């Protein structure tokens, strides 16, 4: 199927950027005293 | 690539289910 | 707690309330009935009567097609009904 | 449109800053009882 | 030149002024007549 | 105050509402809007 | 708190925090100006909307010539 | 296909029998408050 | 350099992590078809 | 056929709801907790935590 | 601690750092304008305005 | 400009604790928001008036894009203000010049007023003018008004 | 204890992380089968001849669909209501061509979901609760039954069941409107009241409780930390919430009783959805929405159109275009 | 001791009076013939 | 006291129906919107704007009456009674559709007034403003659908007409011309509405089935007292039940109720954004890859392509009567049709 | 230029995955007592 080429990176970044934001916040909460 | 992307996202969601159920923060009464 | 108005149950179970409303309610109902049966509603709101949607041999709707001449277009349609 | 929601949110925060973390634990039931005050929320108008 | 639409605009502005002014005058009068007792 | 019992008031008012709605359905089958 | 040359110059402009005029002050004048502004907005909107039509004011691209 | 059909029949019968005999095995008494419900 | 007294620690509990990941993954699943078009 | 089928599907379904309602309530009332949880003997409070 | 959606409230009573944050937003906006203009220049074909 | 703003942001972040930001009477951080509004309104009015009187008119500046009614011969031209009723016609470019001149002058005058005259106590308390979040609320309102207007035009 | 006694104790144990129960003994295998078959089919199944005219429709991702367009396609109109298990096919190739996965999936799902409802009852009994959460669940479950079993029974074919996919769902809805005028059916109107009002009351209740939270935290902390799991005292002031809402509308339009309030919250959407499920399940037997086509006529006899007639034009477009190669005769009688 | 005319009275009647009038009108409409 | 303060006192008196300063805006506008709807649906026609009958007086019923939008030739005119179209003629105003703009405008300002009422009452009684905040969703829906969408289209004519059947026609028009069901913003709206209904039902039922026994009656409603300090149902038991049934469960009541606010409100906002897009015909109409494949391969078919055929049918068969100003004449031979139907 | 299409996502992920790993570790170190 002739899909939009940029769809792959669009989807990958859409998932990864917010997910990593959340993971950073969670881990640094866990490590607090 | 598109099929791989769809299936990957779905598998991630299922793994999330697993962790949210069996590795939740336990409710604890005060 | 209540805000000081007379209770609705007290009002609607009272003789005076119904002395007043056994007159007022029927009067308003009859006013509306007559508003329709005398045909005044048609005149007031510009609503076609069953015999005034079309000319006798007409089948085209009288659609308004010009913004600033719409009033005159409607009046022309009404005259063409005659 | 989204900024309309922003206006509502931040204006509400401004006008209700004193209850942002919750309402008064000592809130008098009389202040919400009907007919207790002549004027809603004005204890100077007690009946 | 006062166009018909400008006359209509004046009519609408004055009608709104009358409506609002009557509303507020009535409210002020009633509030003065029926005051809260402190 | 309570000269006319409230249950009587409620029953009569409900009967009136029922009559009005029934007349409207009769109109659905008669006169204008009846398809005939 | 650090003092600087520019900060010293600007000091007076941030020295009246919390200062107010008694009571209503200029509120009535503000109210009049608000009413005038609202009426002007209504006029401009009606012109753009063709509800108010003025001689010499043709609301179309043909206003370009 | 016949082997598949027989296998499925056996499996379904197994689970259905579990259901029936389990609910027959004194289910009403399996509660936290009052057991002797007859 | 005196420290800034307005600093505050930030937190995200595990339930919030799970909820946020669910939101993000479901939004991705929804919008990916339109991104690929 | 349409009138009868529709009417009696409606009736059959609502009577399934009735079965569920009255069967559940009968079980709860026979066991003695159809009016709610006893505060001083809340069953869950005596159970081990799931995790 | 602060929930994730309130992190920037640390600026409410810190005018200097509020000015710093506003400067950063302004810098990002100006940089976007420049980058967008350069991308459009790299892509634009000026040979037929008709 | 972006780079310079980045450097200035770093400086202000590090040297947050400036005496200018403190109330002389109490030593607490404080901003006199009403006078800030007067100052910034005066500056905005000056810039608006200059844009109208010099850039758009071509007196000192290039002017603005103008074209015929069918978009065949557009070009950048100086534009004179239109002070009559046709100045409020959205399709008349002279109206833009006139608006920016007149609105800029009004901004200058009103900014002087808001610099010199303190808010009434009634309004200060009603609008919580001691709380910067009130400015955020009203500014957001003005911005979404403007966004709707530009979308429409 | 004997082996059976031990097994029964384990099955009914309230200490299992997930309750099993006797309903669960049926639910677990059936839902697993339905899930596994659905996932595999959605990813990889070949095209299915839904309408029985040798015109296979592609439903799976590997055969050209995306998440929005993909679906498990209903079984062939040639099969009708016939039971089509794998072992009734000559081969898996035939089974797939004729759409057997749909039957396997929906049957296992309906059975498993019924057992899910029963399991809700059973665990409530084990925990000493009142029993009617399952009654709440009966509304969506009834809807599933209506679209997967009842409508196919009434119309004579599982090919007319709802497809297991997003765009397939839309197709089902549009054809349903064309053939039954569901929008003009009072039961679907009650369903809309149910769901609009459910969302409305959800927002209302959430907002009122949130507005009446009692102060237990500072502005730098989430107010949610003001509540401790299992605390004895209420966390919001229902008296204040009632004062607010009663003054918003008027005193007697606001609940002062939390139990009455929560009963109303349960009842409104549940009853609405029951009625909409009955709407689908009764249009299954071709008792359709109101038909006012040409109801208004003038003195001569000219038809005066109404919005209902406009709706009818749209419905005609749908009707003439749907399943464009399947009809040979003038009337679409099922 | 209660007042007769109040804000509540005004609200009630603003709704009630036109309602009866309209119901009379619609009742009358039921007997129109084309 | 000054007259302003005396007026404030009177407006904020505690009475059966609270008035407030917001009342001065809310009550006249809400009354005019509602009364206009009832008046139009009872007596007013749509003959000159749509070619439709739309009132009880013409023979319509509750499902088919409407206050219909003005004619397309009116553009986006405010259609003021004193405006240049009606020129102060009330009958002509009604015949030209001035009631639609009348209702829409007085209703919009009534919504503003009602939200202000929420703020004012919350402030007076000392609660937080979250009910007003949640009301922003209905306002966003109303603005996007009844003002922004028509403002982006050719005229008010294509806004929804205020009626049951008219709204249904709006739905079907959006399907046929916009493929609205395929739009991910409508999809999020659907999720918000259905999930809100789900939360409403599940929370109500859970509370009612984890009540504590606080009385001897078999009807459990009398066992609650509004001034009591104790919770009326067992959060611990409810949490255990849902943990074991569904895998996860709420453990924090404050989060639970905020989530109930969040879901439906967010869904409605997303739908409003989608409609803003549709105001410009900025649709999620097609998937380009599927269209390319289908154009090249006449054996490729999906439910997506089937639904597109349905849309083409809707457009062709409804346009001539739904858009009378276009003067469409579609000869029978050009209408799309399948075999035999 | 006719480059390998997958080069964009390859490079993006090559940068982002290790970088986010490091950022997570650093922030959770900073938040420790
Ligand atoms: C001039 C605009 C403006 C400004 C300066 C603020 C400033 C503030 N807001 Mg308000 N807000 C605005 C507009 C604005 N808002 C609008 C338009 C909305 C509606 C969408 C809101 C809705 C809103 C809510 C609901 C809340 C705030 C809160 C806050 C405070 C904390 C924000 C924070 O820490 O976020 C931190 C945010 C993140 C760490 C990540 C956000 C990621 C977003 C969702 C996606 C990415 C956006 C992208 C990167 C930027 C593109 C922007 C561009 C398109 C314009 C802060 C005082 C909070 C508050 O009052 O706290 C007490 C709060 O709860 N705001
Ligand atoms: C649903 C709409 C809505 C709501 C609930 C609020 C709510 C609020 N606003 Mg916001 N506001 C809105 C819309 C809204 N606003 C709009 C559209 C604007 C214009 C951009 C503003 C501009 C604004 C400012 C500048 C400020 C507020 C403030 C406030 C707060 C105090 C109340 C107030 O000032 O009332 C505002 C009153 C109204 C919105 C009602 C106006 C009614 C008008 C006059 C009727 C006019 C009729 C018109 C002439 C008919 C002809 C038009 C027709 C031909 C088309 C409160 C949070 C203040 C605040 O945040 O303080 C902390 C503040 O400073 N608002
Ligand atoms: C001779 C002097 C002069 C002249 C010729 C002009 C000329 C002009 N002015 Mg300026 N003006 C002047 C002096 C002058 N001005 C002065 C002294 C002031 C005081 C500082 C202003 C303040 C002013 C403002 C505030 C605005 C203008 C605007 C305009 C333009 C009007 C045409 C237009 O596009 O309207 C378009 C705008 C409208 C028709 C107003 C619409 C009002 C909306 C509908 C109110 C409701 C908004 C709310 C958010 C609800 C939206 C809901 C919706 C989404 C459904 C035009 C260029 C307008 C402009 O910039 O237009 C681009 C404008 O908004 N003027
Ligand atoms: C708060 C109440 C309220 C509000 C906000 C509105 C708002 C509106 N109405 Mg509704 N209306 C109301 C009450 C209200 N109405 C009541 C009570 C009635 C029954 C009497 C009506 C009857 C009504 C009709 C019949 C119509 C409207 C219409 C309108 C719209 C246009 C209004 C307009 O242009 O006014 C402009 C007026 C003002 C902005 C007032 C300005 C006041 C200033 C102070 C005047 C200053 C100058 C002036 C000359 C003063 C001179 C003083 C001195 C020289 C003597 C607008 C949406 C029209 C509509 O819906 O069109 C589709 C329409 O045709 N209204
Ligand atoms: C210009 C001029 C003249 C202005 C002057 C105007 C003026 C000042 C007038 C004076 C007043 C006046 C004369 C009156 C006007 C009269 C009048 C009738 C005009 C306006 C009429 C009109 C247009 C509007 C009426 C329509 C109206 C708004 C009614 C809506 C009623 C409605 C359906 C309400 C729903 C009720 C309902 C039970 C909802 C349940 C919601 C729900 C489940 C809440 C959850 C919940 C509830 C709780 O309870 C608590 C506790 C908690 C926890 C909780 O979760
Ligand atoms: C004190 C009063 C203050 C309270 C009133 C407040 C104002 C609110 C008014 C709301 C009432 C709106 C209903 C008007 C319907 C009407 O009059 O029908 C009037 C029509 C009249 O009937 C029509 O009459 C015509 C005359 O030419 C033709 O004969 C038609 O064939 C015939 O159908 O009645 C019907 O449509 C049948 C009965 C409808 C019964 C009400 C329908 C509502 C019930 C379903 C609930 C839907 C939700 C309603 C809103 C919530
Ligand atoms: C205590 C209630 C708890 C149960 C929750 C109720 C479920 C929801 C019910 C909602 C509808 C209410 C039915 C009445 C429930 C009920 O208990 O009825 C009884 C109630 C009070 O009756 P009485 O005056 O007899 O009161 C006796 C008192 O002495 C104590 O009961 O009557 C009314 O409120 C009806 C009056 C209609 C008022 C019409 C006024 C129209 C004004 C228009 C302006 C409106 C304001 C607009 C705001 C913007
Ligand atoms: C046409 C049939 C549609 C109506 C069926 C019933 C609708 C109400 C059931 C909702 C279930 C919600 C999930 C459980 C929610 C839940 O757990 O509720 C529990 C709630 C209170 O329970 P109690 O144990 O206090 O009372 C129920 C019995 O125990 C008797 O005391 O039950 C009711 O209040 C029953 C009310 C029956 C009222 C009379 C019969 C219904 C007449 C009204 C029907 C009107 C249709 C219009
Ligand atoms: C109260 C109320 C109400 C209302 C109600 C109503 C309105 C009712 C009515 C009712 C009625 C109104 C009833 C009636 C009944 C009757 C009866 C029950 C009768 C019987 C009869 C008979 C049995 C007969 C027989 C016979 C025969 C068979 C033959 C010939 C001879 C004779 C005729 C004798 C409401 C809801 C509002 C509210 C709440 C309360
Ligand atoms: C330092 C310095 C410098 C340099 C500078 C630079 C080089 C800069 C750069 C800058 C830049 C280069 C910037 C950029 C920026 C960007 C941005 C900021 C972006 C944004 C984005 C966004 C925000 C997006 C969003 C979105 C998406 C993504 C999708 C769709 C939707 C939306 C649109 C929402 C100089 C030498 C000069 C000087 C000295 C110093
Ligand atoms: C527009 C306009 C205006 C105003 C007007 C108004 C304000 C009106 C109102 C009106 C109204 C205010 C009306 C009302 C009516 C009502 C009705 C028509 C009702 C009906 C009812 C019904 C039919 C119901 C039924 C039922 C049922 C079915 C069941 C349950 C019970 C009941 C009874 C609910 C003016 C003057 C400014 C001038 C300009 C234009
Ligand atoms: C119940 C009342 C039903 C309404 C019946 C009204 C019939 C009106 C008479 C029709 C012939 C004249
Ligand atoms: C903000 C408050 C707005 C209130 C507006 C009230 C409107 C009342 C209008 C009633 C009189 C309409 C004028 C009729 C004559 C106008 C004819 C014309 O010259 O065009
Ligand atoms: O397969 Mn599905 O859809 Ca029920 O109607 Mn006939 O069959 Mn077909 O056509 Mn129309
Ligand atoms: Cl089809
Ligand atoms: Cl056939």
């Amino acid at each position: 199927m002739e899909v939009n080429q940029l769809g792959l990176i669009a989807t990958a970044l859409f998932v990864l950027v917010p997910s990593v934001f959340l993971i950073i916040l969670y881990v640094q909460t866990e490590s607090q005293q | 690539m598109e099929t791989i992307t769809y299936v990957f996202i779905f598998a991630c969601i299922i793994a999330l289910f697993f962790f949210a159920i069996f590795f939740r923060e336990p409710p604890r009464i005060t | 707690g209540t805000t000081g108005e007379r209770p609705f149950s007290d009002i609607i179970t009272s003789v005076r309330y119904w002395v007043i409303h056994s007159i007022t309610i029927p009067a308003l109902f009859i006013a509306g009935w007559l508003f329709v049966s005398t045909g005044l509603a048609y005149d007031v709101f510009g609503t076609p009567r069953p015999d005034s949607y079309y000319a006798q041999e007409q089948r085209s709707i009288p659609l308004v097609t010009d913004r600033f001449e719409a009033k005159q277009q409607v009046e022309t349609f009404l005259e063409q009904l005659k | 449109l989204l900024f309309f929601f922003g206006h509502i949110w931040h204006g509400a925060r401004t006008l209700f800053r004193d209850v942002f973390s919750g309402i008064d634990p000592e809130l008098s039931p009389e202040q919400v009882e009907w007919g207790f005050y002549q004027k809603v929320g004005d204890v100077t108008t007690r009946r | 030149t006062i166009t018909p639409s400008l006359k209509g605009f004046f009519i609408g502005l004055l009608s709104g002024a009358v409506v609002l002014g009557l509303t507020f005058a009535v409210l002020i009068a009633i509030s003065q007549i029926d005051k809260v007792q402190r | 105050g309570g000269r006319i019992p409230l249950w009587i008031v409620a029953t009569v008012a409900g009967m009136g509402v029922i009559v009005i709605v029934g007349l409207f359905f009769y109109g659905a089958y008669a006169g204008l809007g009846s398809s005939l | 708190a650090r003092r600087t040359w520019l900060g010293d110059i600007l000091r007076p402009l941030n020295s009246e925090y919390g200062k107010v005029a008694p009571g209503w002050g200029t509120t009535p004048l503000m109210a009049v100006f608000m009413g005038l502004f609202l009426v002007c907005l209504l006029i401009i909107l009606e012109i753009y909307n063709s509800t108010l039509i003025l001689d010499g004011v043709n609301v179309s691209w043909k206003a370009l010539g | 296909m016949e082997t598949l059909k027989i296998t499925v029949y056996i499996v379904v019968t197994f689970f259905v029998l579990l259901f029936v005999f389990g609910f027959l095995s004194g289910d009403p008494a399996r509660n936290p408050k009052r057991k002797d419900l007859e | 350099m005196e420290p800034n007294p307005n600093r505050q620690p930030v937190e995200l509990n595990r339930t919030s992590l799970y909820l946020g990941l669910l939101l993000i993954l479901v939004l991705a699943l929804l919008f990916s078809s339109y991104f690929f078009n | 056929r349409s009138w009868l089928a529709t009417s009696h599907f409606v009736l059959a379904f609502f009577f399934l709801v009735g079965h569920l309602w009255h069967a559940g309530r009968a079980r709860a009332a026979a066991a003695g907790f159809e009016k709610g949880i006893d505060r001083e003997s809340e069953p869950v409070l005596s159970m081990p935590s799931l995790d | 601690g602060l929930p994730w959606y309130r992190v920037h409230t640390v600026l409410i009573n810190d005018p200097g750092r509020l000015i710093a944050a506003h400067l950063m937003h302004t810098a990002l906006v100006a940089g976007w304008a420049g980058s967008m203009a350069l991308y459009e220049l790299a892509t634009f074909d000026p040979s037929d305005p008709v | 400009l972006s780079g310079l703003l980045f450097l200035a942001a770093c400086w202000h972040w590090v040297y947050w604790d400036l005496e200018l930001f403190r109330d002389p009477r109490t030593g607490e951080p404080a901003l006199d928001l009403p006078k800030m509004f007067g100052i910034h309104l005066f500056l905005a009015g000056l810039l608006c008036f200059g844009f109208g009187a010099f850039h758009l008119t071509g007196l000192f500046g290039p002017g603005m894009w103008v074209s015929d009614p069918y978009g065949l011969t557009g070009s950048v031209q100086p534009v004179a203000p239109e002070w009559g009723p046709d100045g409020f016609n959205p399709y008349n470019p002279g109206g833009v010049v006139a608006h920016h001149i007149a609105a800029g002058i009004v901004g200058i005058i009103a900014g002087l007023f808001h610099i010199l005259v303190r808010p009434p106590q009634r309004l200060y308390k009603a609008l919580r003018m001691g709380n910067i979040e009130t400015v955020l609320s009203s500014s957001i309102a003005a911005v979404f008004f403007a966004a709707f207007v530009v979308a429409g035009t | 204890a004997n082996l059976w006694e031990r097994f029964c104790n384990w099955v009914t144990s309230t200490d299992n992380r997930l309750y099993v129960g006797w309903f669960g003994v049926i639910m677990i295998p059936t839902l697993l089968a339905a899930t596994i078959c659905f996932v595999i089919a959605f990813i990889a199944a070949p095209p299915v001849d839904i309408d029985g005219i040798r015109e296979p429709v592609s439903g799976s991702l590997l055969y050209g669909n995306n998440i929005i367009t993909g679906a498990v396609v209903p079984s062939s109109n040639a099969i009708g209501l016939h039971f089509y298990p794998i072992w009734e096919a000559a081969s898996l190739d035939e089974w797939l061509y004729n759409g057997g996965p749909y039957q396997l999936i929906i049957f296992h799902f309906l059975l498993g979901a019924s057992c899910y409802m029963g399991r809700q009852w059973e665990l409530s009994y084990r925990l000493g609760m009142r029993p009617w959460i399952c009654v709440a669940y009966s509304a969506p479950l009834a809807s599933a039954f209506a679209v997967f079993l009842i409508y196919p029974i009434g119309q004579g074919s599982f090919s007319d069941g709802m497809p297991l996919g997003i765009s397939g769902t839309f197709n089902f809805m549009i054809v349903f409107q064309a053939e039954h005028n569901i929008l003009m059916h009072p039961f679907h109107q009650l369903g809309v009241a149910g769901v609009f009002g459910g969302a409305l009351f959800c927002a209302m209740h959430g907002s009122l409780v949130t507005s009446s939270l009692i102060r237990e935290t500072t502005e730098t902390e989430s107010a949610n930390y003001g509540y401790k799991f299992g605390q004895e005292e209420e966390t919001y002031n229902i008296v204040a919430a009632h004062g607010y809402f009663g003054r918003l509308i008027f005193q007697y339009a606001s609940f002062n009783n939390s139990r009455s309030l929560h009963f109303f919250l349960a009842a409104w959407p549940v009853v609405g959805v029951w009625f909409t499920a009955l709407g689908i399940s009764t249009m299954a037997f071709n008792l359709n929405g109101f038909n006012f086509n040409h109801s208004v006529i003038d003195a001569k006899g000219n038809v005066i159109n109404t919005w209902a007639d406009i709706i009818n034009r749209a419905n005609l477009g749908m009707e003439v275009m749907h399943e464009r190669n399947a009809h040979n005769f003038p009337l679409d009688l099922a | 001791s209660y007042p007769i005319f109040t804000v509540r009275w005004v609200a009630v009647h603003t709704l009630a009076v036109p309602t009866i009038f309209f119901l009379g009108a619609i009742a009358a409409m039921q007997f129109i013939q084309r | 006291r000054g007259w302003f303060d005396i007026l404030d006192d009177w407006l904020k008196r505690d009475r059966f129906v609270f008035v407030g300063w917001s009342g001065i805006l809310l009550f006249p506008c809400a009354y005019l919107a509602l009364g206009g709807w009832l008046t139009g649906t009872t007596f007013v026609t749509s003959w000159y704007t749509h070619g439709l009958a739309s009132s009880y007086l013409e023979g319509c019923n509750f499902l088919t009456v409407a206050v219909s939008t003005p004619a397309n030739s009116m553009g986006h005119s405010l259609l003021l009674l004193w405006g240049p179209e009606a020129q102060g003629d009330f009958t002509r105003w009604c015949q030209l559709g001035g009631l639609w703009t009348f209702i829409a405008l007085h209703g919009a300002f009534g919504l503003i007034g009602f939200m202000l009422r929420q703020f004012e009452i919350a402030r007076l009684v000392g609660v937080r403003p979250y009910n007003a905040i949640a009301f922003s969703a209905p306002i966003a829906v109303f603005v996007s659908v009844f003002l922004i969408y028509p403002l982006g289209q050719s005229s008010w004519f294509f806004a929804p007409s205020f009626g049951v059947a008219a709204i249904f026609r709006f739905l079907l028009f959006f399907q046929g011309f916009h493929n609205w069901t395929l739009n991910p913003f409508h999809m999020m709206g659907v999720a918000g509405v259905l999930g809100g209904a789900l939360l409403c039902a599940i929370h109500g039922a859970t509370v009612e089935n984890t009540l504590f026994q606080d009385g001897e009656g078999a009807s459990t409603f009398r066992a609650f007292n509004p001034t009591q300090a104790e919770e009326t149902y067992s959060m611990v038991t409810a949490n255990r039940f849902w943990s074991q049934i569904f895998g996860i469960a709420f453990s924090n009541k404050r989060w639970l109720h905020f989530f109930m606010l969040f879901v439906p409100v967010t869904g409605l906002w997303m739908s409003a954004i989608g409609v803003v897009g549709l105001a410009l015909n900025l649709r999620s109409y097609d998937f380009i890859s599927q269209e390319i494949r289908a154009a090249e391969d006449p054996e490729f078919e999906t439910f997506y392509t089937k639904n597109l055929l349905l849309n083409e049918g809707i457009r062709a068969w409804m346009a001539p009567q739904d858009q009378p100003h276009e003067n469409f004449v579609f000869p029978e031979e050009v209408l799309p049709r399948g075999n035999a139907l």
